[PDB]
C-alpha cells in the first residue's frame, strides 16, 4: 500500500512534504540525493550501491523549499525558497550563505556552467528571472517574466521558462542569456513541470511540459514539421472499458533518462509512467499509491530513479494529513526505461 | 486567500478512441474559484494562515 | 525484472 512497487526507501524522510529532488553530478564519485521539504529544510543522503541509505547532512531555510540544484563540480548546492531567498550550501564545511533575494518565493534554481561564464539562476513570482555570480549581493543580470515563474530547466546553451497563464520563453545561454522564442503554449491548463531532452548528438534540442490536466506536450525547437513533430499526450488518468468519468490528475514532474533519452512523469494521483517520445509509447505506469507523487529524478547515469509520496495540495487543505508518513523511493529503472528492439 | 472553499472536482469533457466522454478534473486549480493560482501558490497561503 | 506491454500513447487527434 505506502510502497506498492517494493522499491527502496530512503531512511529518515523528511518530516512534512517533499518538494524537489536533485541527484549529484558524475563529477562527484558516489550519488548524493538532495531533498527540499515543506518543512523549510534540506537534505543530503548518499546512495550506495548497496541500495542502503546514510543521511549525511541538513540545512535550514526559514520557509518551504520549492527547489534545489548542483554545483558542476558537485561541492555545491543550491537551494531555493518560500522565504524569497536563495543560499549555496557548501557540503564540505556543511555551511550555507544567502546569494540570491526576490520579492516572492523562489520557485526554481539552476546552476548555468557556460564557457565564459557560471552563475546561478532563479525564477521567482516576483516575475522576474535573475542571475548571481554568488559573490556579489547585486544580480549579474534581471530579466523580467510575462507571469509568476511555475517551473524551468537548463542544459546549457537552452534554458526554458514557463509561467502562470500559459506563458512559455526559451532562452539562450552563449555569452550572455537572452530572451530566445516565446512560444505559444501547445497546452491550455495551468503549467507544472518540464524537461528540456537532447537529440542523437547530445545537443538539447527540445522539452517536455506537463499541465495540471492529465496531459504532457513534446515540443522540439527547430524541427522540420512541427504540425506533425510536436504533439501531445494524455497521461495520469483514471481508466477497464467503464463508463464512469474520466478523472483528470495533475502532472508533477518529468525528468528525462541521462542514457536512453526516454521520460518519467509522475502524477497527482499517485503513479509514475515511463514514456518513448520517438515511438509514442507507453513503457510502464506503476501501482498506485496511496498518496501523490510530488517529484522525481535520475541520478547521473540513469540507474536510480528517485520519486516522493508527499501530499500535492491538489484537493486543497482539507485532505493535508499533518502526517500521514512522507517517503522517497529508490529503482533501478534503467532496462525498464531502455527503447524497445 | 488559502483554500477555504471546498474542493468540488470541476466536470468537463474530452475525446477517447472517436467518442466523447464525460470527466471529472481532479485539481482543485481547475475550479473557476482556484485557477488564478498554483497548487505552490495556494498550499503557502494556507501554511501561512495555520490552516494545514 | 520482467517488462511490461508497451502501449502506444493517447496522442491527440
Amino acid at each position: 500500500n505506502h510502497n506498492p512497487m517494493k522499491d527502496i526507501e530512503v531512511t529518515s524522510s523528511p518530516d512534512d512534504s517533499i518538494g524537489c529532488l536533485s541527484f549529484s553530478p558524475p563529477t562527484l564519485p558516489g550519488n548524493f540525493l538532495i531533498a527540499g521539504s515543506w518543512a523549510n529544510d534540506v537534505r543530503c543522503w548518499e546512495v550506495q550501491d548497496s541500495g542502503q541509505t546514510i543521511p549525511k547532512a541538513q540545512q535550514m531555510h526559514t520557509g518551504p523549499v520549492l527547489d534545489v540544484c548542483w554545483s558542476d563540480d558537485g561541492s555545491k548546492v543550491f537551494t531555493a525558497s518560500c522565504d524569497k531567498t536563495a543560499k549555496m550550501w557548501d557540503l564540505s564545511s556543511n555551511q550555507a550563505i544567502q546569494i540570491a533575494q526576490h520579492d516572492a518565493p523562489v520557485k526554481t534554481i539552476h546552476w548555468i556552467k557556460a564557457p565564459n561564464y557560471s552563475c546561478v539562476m532563479t525564477g521567482s513570482w516576483d516575475k522576474t528571472l535573475k542571475f548571481w555570480d554568488t559573490r556579489s549581493s547585486n544580480p549579474m543580470m534581471v530579466l523580467q517574466l510575462p507571469e509568476r515563474c511555475y517551473c524551468a530547466d537548463v542544459i546549457y546553451p537552452m534554458a526554458v521558462v514557463a509561467t502562470a497563464e500559459r506563458g512559455l520563453i526559451v532562452y539562450q545561454l552563449e555569452n550572455q542569456p537572452s530572451e530566445f522564442r516565446r512560444i505559444e503554449s501547445p497546452l491550455k491548463h495551468q503549467h507544472r513541470c518540464v524537461a528540456i531532452f537532447k537529440d542523437k548528438q547530445n545537443k538539447p534540442t527540445g522539452f517536455a511540459l506537463g499541465s495540471i490536466e492529465g496531459r504532457v506536450a513534446i515540443h522540439y525547437i527547430n524541427p522540420p514539421n512541427p504540425a506533425k513533430d510536436n504533439f501531445t499526450f494524455k497521461c495520469h488518468r483514471s481508466n477497464t472499458n467503464t463508463s464512469a468519468p474520466q478523472d483528470i490528475y495533475a502532472v508533477n514532474g518529468i525528468a528525462f533518462h541521462p542514457v536512453h533519452g526516454t521520460l518519467a512523469t509522475v502524477g497527482s494521483d499517485g503513479r509514475f509512467s515511463f514514456w518513448d517520445k520517438d515511438a509514442r509509447t507507453k513503457l510502464k505506469t506503476s501501482e498506485q499509491l496511496d498518496q501523490p507523487i510530488s517529484a522525481c529524478c535520475f541520478n547521473h547515469n540513469g540507474n536510480i530513479f528517485a520519486y516522493a509520496s508527499s501530499y500535492d495540495w491538489s484537493k486543497g487543505h482539507e485532505f493535508y494529513n499533518p502526517q500521514k508518513k512522507n517517503y522517497i523511493f529508490l529503482r533501478n529503472a534503467a532496462e525498464e526505461l531502455k527503447p524497445r528492439n | 486567500t488559502g483554500t477555504t472553499i471546498k474542493f468540488n472536482p470541476p466536470t468537463g469533457t474530452d475525446t477517447m478512441v472517436s467518442t466523447n466522454i464525460s470527466t471529472k478534473h481532479q485539481c482543485i486549480t481547475a475550479m473557476k474559484e482556484y485557477e488564478s493560482k498554483s497548487l505552490e501558490e495556494l498550499r503557502l497561503e494556507d501554511y501561512q494562515a495555520n490552516r494545514k | 525484472s520482467e517488462l511490461d506491454d508497451e502501449e502506444p500513447m493517447e496522442l491527440d487527434y
